[PDB]
């Protein structure tokens, strides 16, 4: 009622329109850090069959392999050190789920089901970090299917001539992880594009800042 | 007074007329644009949710069913709404500051707001159910909505120049918007239907405009042969000028 | 104006089509061939062939044997329907490529090629020609198939080495030919009264158009 | 006038198709065959005797068999179904497609024909022909193929020699002309009316 | 334009009314033909592997022109069909030429195929009833002739190889299917009346437009 009427077009737009420009643009600007992205196809096939493919689907994205990386490569420490960015860096004493979210944000996989191929993408505040965790990523993929192979040759030479072949088995990598393109070094940052950002920003403000205007204008002519 | 200044006037006064009658008079029709796209939702998950899983195991069905709805949503308004402006306003042209092209922009911007609003609402219930509703390329969605709301606008104006006689003709058009439901991969993704009975469905520029808008919206997203932006936007241009010659030109005679 | 434009828009234009289409035209025979492919020991093959009609190493054969360079320049009484002295590369190859029609019959699995040439002799000459370089390219494109592994390689080896290398001679895919090349006698195209019904029809909607528009302009 | 449209429009066509059906016209008996080429161990071989049988170098051996040039040469009365002397050899080509009618029945894979001709027993002899010559161009292509009785035709209905001529159906021919140049009448008729 | 003023309620009605079921109600009854049905059901098999197709090639071999030779030569056929004098519509009139005895033949012999499954049923009209069964039985034993020199041939250009199951063997009828008289005349009944409406409608439309 009279709060719909203590306002004016200018405080409007001053409320919906040229404050988030500047908090965005002084975020994008000074306050945001680079994220160069490292890039990498995969596929894996039978030695000498979406099925494995799905398998290292769910293993990227899984919390073991996340629990190898951090004893391996010490992700928690990396992705702390950009402070100029408090949002897309890692606050240290986080929770264990919150860390998962966030690897899961970071490391990106998508598949295309006309080839059947796995295309991993990783963002890191340094190119050859984002290039190690991709290598490390890798074989730790290739380590294990060769190991699910090895673990289900290893029960049946457990169940137990055929000796010999269990222990064959074993010792074959029967399931090949083979590298279309190798994980990339990357040069300039190319995810936290600003101007971008501040373009669709800015459509989107338009837009809702003229849907207010209208309402309010449409509830101040109804109540009165 | 500037004509602008007047025009803004004008086009004030008949928004609010015409928000007032679009509506019920205790606001029963928010609430219908509100349950459609939901009623139909419902149907579609519930008659086709296995079968859209089956196409492409990458994008949930609410999702595309809303990204390739909404906007239809917005144009079949656009266009079934825009040609009752000239008969709902018949005795208003008598104040020799009310053209019948006021009313065709009062009812577009309506329209446009409250899909708008209705667009803005069901995505934020889409990210609320964990769904995926943040586009990765937003600008060209933009793009995109924009040369769909023009060409949608321009189809309106020009039936409403053309059929402002024969009101029969009129109801042909929403019969028509009956079909272009079910063939503008609104329901079930284009993928799927056999290939040759492709570029007889290419004519179509909703069908193009829909899957360019889903492409923007989805990460990686495939689009088929023949789904450029050209050919909606040349479609679009040319109606908007036919549209505005013929008001042009028949313009005297949408008098009282 | 509102006879003017009238005269310039369509009259004009029909009258030069008529004179030119009565007058300035050549014939142009169009010899017929209907082939399929076939393993002597599927649509992948034919396949490669339709690819291979339209392509420009074909074209450059027959450039080379039957010299048809000269043979499309020689009717002068069409400016637009032959082929301009000393032009390009890639108009040659779409000119030739305009100047043979390859369809395919999916269901039936048939290719049909549809050759013009401005004399009797050659389009048959043409056809054949081509039935010739796409047999001799499956078989070419088998025996390179064959040549790496011929290449690559106790008795038993040397024996199995023996027994492969005459993969490379060997006539593996053949070309079998349902109708062979004809020799006509009246020209098939141009087709004059079908092209004048399209420029009517054309004629009839720029005068339309235009009509509008002037008539909106008019008023302004 | 509204005369003049229904004089000239609807009579004179009627008065031409009455001279020419009833005395102009010329009797074309027709025989039916039908067949299926089998493997004697297949649809291509359907489609490949599908196009054959309307193809050019068929055209020839059946000319030089059969010579149906002078055949469709003799019906002198009727001008417009006769084979003209002197004409084109892709308008022979046209003609003869049009006297052998081929027809593809595709949910068994059956294959029949017929054929018009003047005279009953020529039409026979014509369709054995058309017969053989399918069946010697079918094993011929597997010799061919194989050179560097394979087949056999499978002969569900043979040539039959006609007693009456089928066609042309005067009546019938005279009653749809009929019916269409009425409809002519009315559509012409009821748009000039409208336009005044 | 005068006539039509002529064409009272009365007169239609004696036009299309009640003349077309006197005629009916003359020929259905003092003067048609009875015509008993016999009906068989079969399936060829596929033993010659050491199978729809073969059964549609049965369907086309049926109303050919051979068979019927063969019939016509068998059982006389074109002499029985013209035994009813009585009724010239159900005859077969003499003298006729080859294709109307081919078109009389296969109206006469009907020949349905259940295609869910592909069973071939075919249903014989004769003037006596053991002339229809023996018609029957002989488009069968002739049916079981082709099938299996179906395959003779290219076994002897290269034994009973393909065989016939006969499900339903052709019966005996005793009363006659055809003519359905009473279901004819109400269904006549029923079209004389539908047109008489609708022709007095229009001719009471175009006595008061002109
Ligand atoms: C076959 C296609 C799909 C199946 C649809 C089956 C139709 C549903 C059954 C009828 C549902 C129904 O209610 O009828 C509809 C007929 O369906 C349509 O519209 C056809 C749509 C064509 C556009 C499709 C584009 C696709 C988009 C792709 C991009 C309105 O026609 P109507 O017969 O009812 O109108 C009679 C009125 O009483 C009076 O109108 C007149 C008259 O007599 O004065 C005037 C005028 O001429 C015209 O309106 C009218 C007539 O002549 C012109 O077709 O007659």
């Amino acid at each position: 009622m009279k709060l719909v009427s203590r306002l004016t077009a200018k405080r409007l737009q001053w409320a919906l329109v040229y404050l988030p420009m500047l908090v965005a643009t002084v975020y994008f600007l000074v306050f945001s850090a680079d994220r160069y992205v490292s890039e990498s196809v995969i596929t894996v096939r039978q030695t000498s069959s979406r099925e494995d493919t799905c398998y290292l689907q769910t293993y990227i994205h899984s919390m073991g392999l996340l629990q190898k990386l951090d004893q391996q490569l010490k992700l928690r420490e990396h992705f702390g050190t950009p402070l100029r960015d408090p949002l897309f860096r890692l606050w240290g004493g986080t929770s264990q789920e919150w860390f998962l979210e966030y690897y899961r944000s970071r490391v990106e996989v998508l598949m295309d089901d006309i080839c059947g191929l796995l295309t991993v993408r990783v963002q890191g505040f340094e190119p050859e970090f984002a290039q190690a965790l991709n290598r490390a990523i890798l074989e730790e993929s290739e380590r294990f299917v060769n190991e699910l192979s090895h673990r289900m040759a290893r029960e049946q030479g457990q169940f137990a001539a055929a000796v010999e072949s269990a222990r064959i088995e074993a010792t074959r990598k029967l399931k090949s992880l083979v590298v279309v393109e190798p994980p990339v070094l990357p040069e300039i940052a190319e995810y936290p594009r600003r101007w971008y950002n501040l373009a669709t920003l800015l459509v989107v403000c338009c837009l809702i800042y003229g849907v207010v205007s209208l309402v309010v204008a449409t509830i101040r002519d109804h109540q009165d | 007074r500037s004509p602008w200044q007047i025009q803004q006037a004008v086009l004030f006064a008949l928004f609010l007329r015409e928000l007032k009658t679009r509506l019920g008079g205790r606001w029963l029709g928010v609430f219908w644009v509100l349950l459609e796209p939901v009623a139909h939702i419902a149907v579609m998950t519930t008659l086709f949710s296995l079968a859209h899983r089956a196409a492409m195991p990458s994008i949930e069905y609410p999702v595309f069913l809303i990204t390739g709805l909404i906007p239809f949503f917005m144009f079949r308004g656009l266009v079934t709404r825009l040609m009752e402006a000239i008969d709902s306003n018949r005795g208003l042209f008598a104040y020799r500051q009310v053209k019948p092209i006021d009313t065709v922009i009062a009812r577009a911007m309506l329209e446009i707001s409250l899909q708008s609003i209705v667009y803005l609402i069901a995505l934020g219930t889409l990210g609320w159910l964990g769904f995926h509703f943040l586009p990765v390329r937003a600008l060209e969605l933009a793009g995109v909505s924009a040369v769909l709301i023009m060409l949608g606008a321009s189809l309106g104006l020009f039936f409403a120049v053309v059929t402002n006689e024969i009101p029969q003709a009129r109801a042909i058009v929403r019969i028509s918007l009956l079909p272009l439901y079910f063939v503008s991969g609104v329901i079930f993704p284009v993928h799927t239907i056999p290939p040759q009975y492709l570029p007889l469905l290419q004519l179509n520029p909703v069908l193009h405009l829909i899957e360019l808008s889903r492409a923007s919206f989805f990460p990686q997203y495939r689009v088929l042969q023949g789904i450029n932006l050209a050919y909606p936007a040349g479609f679009a241009l040319l109606s908007l000028f036919l549209a505005l010659m013929l008001y042009r030109l028949r313009r005297h005679q949408l008098a009282s």
